[PDB]
DNA sequence: TTTGAAAAGCAAGCATAAAAGATCTAAACATAAAATCTGTA
DNA sequence: TACAGATTTTATGTTTAGATCTTTTATGCTTGCTTTTCAAA
């Protein structure tokens, strides 16, 4: 997931992944990931409806 | 010291097969010789079909790239989950260079790199059957200089790790080679996520620029099934009549199988060669795969073959329908193990039957070859059957019932031991979190033997202080708290042991020195948790707090 | 072969690679180079830039004193003078090598004192006093690469061409093995030390190393800018391994600029010329005769401004020069004369020539700016007057600006004034969201050094600053009558 | 069934880590003319 | 020695990999007040 940049770091060449001071996000919009939890039956908009 | 150095050669001193002696030992090595043989039968039969298999996945996916790339605009081709490892071919078009250019994200900083390696590479190809400047001018001067017209077939490797910036203002360059006459671009793509992916990246303007002629293909090996079912299938044929498949080994195949989806094909083949090098590793009967050895049978082979449940069910329905006693202690053997190792077990040949006839006399193709073999290995080939609502009618052809054949269990690949688990997909953090944790299942304890004895090693000491603490731990109350698990006199006593040692001797006796071996191991074992990367420092210049940073059973 | 790109235009000399440790055998083998026709220096364009004249040129009075204050053209550098001769001449006659290090700001006589005591020691040897010596002159700033020095020194010694290590490996064998009868003394003068210096100390440490040799008979002067070169380009050990002679040139004082310009001008003050009355051509010695003078206390004024400043000598025969011109050209412009009683150069001329140099030209070009330009100006300097940051968006001084000529509507020049600037008075132009000429004198105030703006191209928050002062913009808007009342 | 009270939440202010990049250096990669070294002749 | 040819030397241009410092923004700590569920009467 790293190497497709569906994921993404703090920094982008030489990566030590290993670091603790490296963080992690996400990459996809909202529409991409939608799909993809309608894919696996995920209901990922019940953890959104409570806080907003 | 060569502990010390980068790297260094060593040129071992030298002063004939891995396989070791089983039945305790007392197996012969003959016969040892011999499971390496058969091993290595077995293997290259599996292995050269294997290899067949791998050149046709070559060869038709060349093939149907060619028909695609063939018979103003771009031409584009975006290849869906392609991993970009195949060799594009171009044919011999008369009076037409036909010029393939590979571009990688690597070889893609910026637009003038892409352009400046691509003429590059086109210069280079069209001198290959006075220096040029390597810009778009060569492709507009290309029939002033070689006479022929050009066909560029563009292929971008990992569509999905290049900017997408300079990827869209390189597709706008290239525009500009359309008001050439002698000119035609292709553009292939290799598509890892999906195409709803790269053109939310892409500007719209550009996707309306390639929207005038594009072609979609999936270019996985999951798609059908067809080169899985392949590999599985000479699988099959290599142990047919040898060895039998457990629904347990099939259920893990395919659970492991969908774990991965862009390199599947391998990952099946790794598994399989895993259970087959296990297998002859571990079993003194692979011998008796093959007809010639049943002169081969002593003692240990006699008390070994008796415990299989197979036989033991099998003589208590002897004493269930057999009243006298005379005949079952005759059988409680040699001679009745050979007549049934040579028994057909026609399962391949009517998974392989149901494979045909599924594929070209129903015109199905979306089965997989793994599954249909564990749900007739379960039973339940009707419920797999009953799904495209075309085996209607050919419900009672398909039928089979399991038959748990007597000693198949000496030859069978199963995973009930977790080998397979431990050795290719392990729980690794999990595994060094319960290392650390337990620690009596991987040092022994032998019965400074009263050291050993009540005080733990000092990694997992510290790590079973280090679970039940907070996130954020002060080293100094670490440190106490680690203090508190040590034997304040036997510690002093065991560094007294040595009577050659004069400066710990006078160390020993000084009144803080419990505290000073105390505060030396406990910063040992915190470095190398530090260097585990189960703690870290949350400073640069004061050392006195640490943040938690791994969990046991996540 | 098909290259990857091409150099087309490689231009290389014509210079051997093999330094001057192979050219003999042994160190034994060497023969005497003082007798030999390519060592030590055993100019061909002048014809080129040669033309005939057709008419003859009027000397004017005044272009005596002109010519005769040019720098081209040794009062005050007594002991610095005696310093390095001393140091030079017991080096030389011992047969022995040292070097002298000289300091000091531009124009206090450095070069000129170290070239005259170079020719007096070239004429105490032509005395036979001491032996003969190779004079040779390096400067820093007349090269392309700092590495050609090498190249320059040996080609002076042995008269053949090599690259710049092979130089500095042949010059090192030369200073190192080669005996002391067998060579000639070298006089090397290092001028521009810090030219030479700044990528790395290698010439510096190279050429001050070969001083320690025992069979060197090197003279190196180095002259440079800075004290403290030799003690930040090298250590302390390596200074105090040397041993360099340690000579700084103090600023001229006002007495001694006095004296170097009425040294430059001892023959002609207070002398006759004979004026030709109709060309105007004047002969040292139908015509006047007319005596020239230049009054004590111009020359002393402007001696006494020099040495404020700066103190060199320079500046001050540069003004004196400059106010001979100005007086030439009101001398030509009176008597209409062309260029093919008691004449004087005034104390008023040497005031204007020297406010030529002290007056700034900032607060006269923004009082002749437009009215956008001060307009902005003004704009600018509310805004550091309201929020006092020293640095203003773009976006906020449009805003000031429009807010400027919203307020002052009562006002008969805003009024008269709003349709050019927001409409370029024209009915057919929509109303513009910035002035006409916006840009315009934004690119003009960027190009004048007036403004510094930074680099992005967000136009509406991108900062500018005032890039010269604020008192100076005040009183340039306090001289506009437009402004000043608003 | 209450109850109360300590855990949890929240926010203003502030010191500090860290992201993003502006600027630069150096190594890998690449070319090229003059001099210099090799192998025959 | 002579000389064509190969290799070195010196000199410079092209591209990539990485380091350091600056500027702006996120982030965590502290302290004081307010809500909320669970251990106990
Ligand atoms: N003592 C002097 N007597 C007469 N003329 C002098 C004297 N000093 C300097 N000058 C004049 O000023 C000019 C500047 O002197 P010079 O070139 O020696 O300065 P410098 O200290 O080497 O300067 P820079 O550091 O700029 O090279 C000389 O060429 C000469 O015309
Ligand atoms: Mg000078």
């Amino acid at each position: 997931l790293h190497t497709l940049k569906l994921i993404a770091t703090t920094m982008n060449k030489n990566i030590d992944y290993l670091s603790p001071k490296v963080r992690w996000k996400v990459n996809v919009p909202w529409e991409i990931i939608k799909e993809i939890s309608e894919s696996v039956h995920f209901n990922i908009s019940d953890y959104f409806s409570d806080i907003h | 010291a060569d502990a010390q150095r980068s790297h260094y050669t060593v040129y071992p001193s030298l002063p004939h097969i891995p396989f070791v002696k089983l039945l305790s030992g007392k197996e012969s090595e003959v016969n040892v010789e011999k499971r390496w043989e058969l091993y290595h039968q077995l293997h290259s039969h599996f292995h050269d079909q294997v290899d067949h298999i791998i050149d046709n996945i070559e060869a038709d996916l060349k093939a149907e790239i060619s028909d695609l790339l063939y018979s103003r605009c771009f031409n584009t081709i975006f290849l869906l989950g392609s991993d970009s490892t195949t060799k594009i071919e171009l044919k011999d078009e008369s009076s037409r260079y036909n010029v393939l250019i590979e571009l990688t994200p690597k070889e893609s900083p910026n637009v003038r790199m892409m352009l400046r390696r691509s003429m590059y590479k086109l210069y280079s190809a069209a001198d290959a059957e006075n220096d040029v400047s390597y810009d778009l001018s060569l492709v507009e001067n290309f029939k002033r200089l070689f006479g022929k017209d050009l066909a560029m077939v563009f292929n971008f490797k990992d569509v999905d790790s290049i900017n997408f910036n300079t990827l869209d203002n390189f597709i706008i360059l290239l525009k500009s080679a359309f008001k050439y006459d002698h000119v035609k671009i292709s553009l292939i793509f290799n598509i890892n996520t999906n195409l709803s992916n790269i053109e939310k990246n892409l500007r719209q303007s550009t996707i309306r620029l390639l929207k005038r002629n594009y072609h979609k293909l999936d270019v996985s090996s999951n798609k059908g099934f067809k080169y899985g079912n392949q590999i599985f299938q000479s699988f099959l044929d290599t142990v047919d009549g040898k060895l039998n498949l457990s629904d347990r080994f099939v259920e893990f195949i395919l659970s492991k199988m969908a774990n991965n989806t862009n390199h599947n094909l391998q990952l099946l083949t790794k598994m399989l060669d895993y259970s087959l090098m296990s297998y002859f590793f571990q079993n003194a009967f692979s011998v008796f795969i093959d007809p010639v050895n049943v002169d081969f049978l002593n003692d240990d082979y006699l008390k070994i073959l008796s415990r299989c449940p197979t036989f033991m069910f099998f003589v208590e329905g002897l004493i269930k329908q057999h009243a006298p006693a005379d005949e079952i202690l005759s059988l409680l053997l040699e001679e009745f193990f050979v007549e049934f190792l040579v028994r057909e077990n026609p399962i391949n040949g009517h998974a392989k039957f149901v494979a045909r006839f599924l594929e070209e006399e129903l015109n199905i193709t979306n089965f997989n070859l793994i599954e249909l073999y564990h749900n007739l290995l379960i039973g339940k080939l009707d419920s797999y059957l009953d799904r495209w609502s075309a085996c209607k009618e050919y419900k009672d052809r398909l039928h089979f019932e399991p038959i748990d054949t007597i000693f198949q269990e000496l030859f069978t690949l199963d995973n009930r031991s977790g080998l397979l688990t431990q050795s290719i997909f392990p729980s690794y953090k999990s595994n060094i979190e319960d290392n650390l944790l337990s620690w009596e299942q991987v040092l022994p304890s032998l019965d400074s033997g009263d050291l050993d004895k009540i005080m733990a090693p000092v990694l997992g000491q510290l790590f079973k202080l280090y679970r039940e603490a907070n996130m954020t731990i002060n080293i100094y109350d670490f440190y106490i708290a680690f203090r508190e698990t040590l034997p304040k006199e036997e510690i002093l006593n065991f560094i007294r042991k040595d009577p050659s040692n004069t400066k710990l001797l006078e160390l020993a006796e000084t009144p803080d020195a419990f505290d000073k071996v105390a505060l030396i191991l406990f910063m040992q074992a915190i470095f190398a948790f530090e260097n585990m990367g189960l703690i870290k420092f949350q400073s640069t210049k004061s050392y006195d707090l640490v943040e938690k940073c791994v969990w046991r059973g996540i | 072969v098909i290259r990857k790109f091409t150099k087309k235009n490689v231009a290389r000399a014509k210079k051997k690679y093999t330094p001057f440790s192979k050219r003999f055998k042994s160190i034994a083998a060497i023969p005497d180079l003082t007798s030999l026709p390519e060592f030590y220096g055993n100019s061909r364009f002048e014809n080129k830039l040669k033309t005939t004249q057709k008419h003859q040129i009027v000397e004017t009075i005044f272009s005596k004193v002109k010519k005769q204050l040019n720098s081209s053209y040794l009062p005050a550098r007594e002991n610095e003078f005696a310093s390095i001769y001393l140091s030079a001449y017991s080096a030389i006659e011992s047969d022995s090598a040292t070097t002298i290090y000289v300091a000091g700001t531009p124009g206090v006589g450095k070069t000129l004192t170290v070239r005259e005591v170079v020719k007096e020691l070239l004429s105490s040897s032509a005395q036979r006093e001491i032996p003969d010596f190779l004079y040779v002159e390096i400067n820093g700033l007349k090269m392309v690469k700092p590495t050609d020095c090498y190249e320059t020194l040996w080609n002076k010694v042995s008269g053949e061409r090599l690259t710049w290590a092979a130089s500095m490996e042949s010059l090192e064998f030369y200073f190192k093995r080669v005996p002391k009868n067998k060579k000639k003394t070298i006089v090397v003068l290092l001028d521009e030390l810090d030219a030479m210096v700044t990528k790395s100390q290698d010439i510096m440490y190279n050429f001050f190393n070969w001083t320690t040799y025992e069979n060197a008979k090197l003279i190196v002067i180095a002259v440079a800018n800075t004290m403290d070169l030799p003690e930040r380009q090298l250590g302390n050990k390596i200074t105090s391994r040397i041993g360099f002679t340690r000579i700084m040139f103090t600023g001229y004082t006002h007495e001694e600029l006095k004296n170097i310009i009425d040294l430059r001008l001892k023959g002609l003050n207070d002398s006759f010329f004979y004026v030709d009355t109709k060309t105007g051509n004047a002969i040292l010695i139908d015509v006047r005769k007319v005596r020239l003078r230049m009054s004590a206390d111009a020359i002393e004024i402007a001696s006494r401004k020099v040495a404020s400043v700066s103190g060199d000598a320079r500046r001050a025969l540069k003004v004196c020069k400059r106010a001979a011109e100005i007086a030439e050209k009101h001398y030509m412009a009176k008597h209409g004369y062309g260029y093919d009683g008691v004449q004087t150069v005034h104390i008023t001329h040497v005031m204007k020539a020297l406010n030529e140099t002290l007056n700034s030209h900032v607060i006269t070009f923004m009082t002749r700016l437009s009215f956008t330009a001060k307009l902005f100006i003004y704009a600018l300097l509310n805004l550091m007057k309201k929020n006092g940051s020293q640095e203003q968006e773009l976006g906020d001084i449009v805003d000031e600006i429009k807010l400027l000529i919203e307020v002052n509507g009562s006002n008969k020049f805003v009024m008269e004034i709003a349709k050019t600037l927001f409409q370029q008075g024209s009915d057919n132009i929509s109303e513009q969201l910035r002035i006409i000429s916006w840009d315009f004198v934004l690119n003009q105030l960027l190009d004048a050094g007036i403004l510094f703006k930074q680099t992005m191209k967000n136009d509406r928050i991108c900062c500018v600053k005032l890039n010269i002062s604020v008192e100076e913009a005040k009183r340039a808007m306090n001289e506009d009558e437009t402004l000043r009342n608003l």
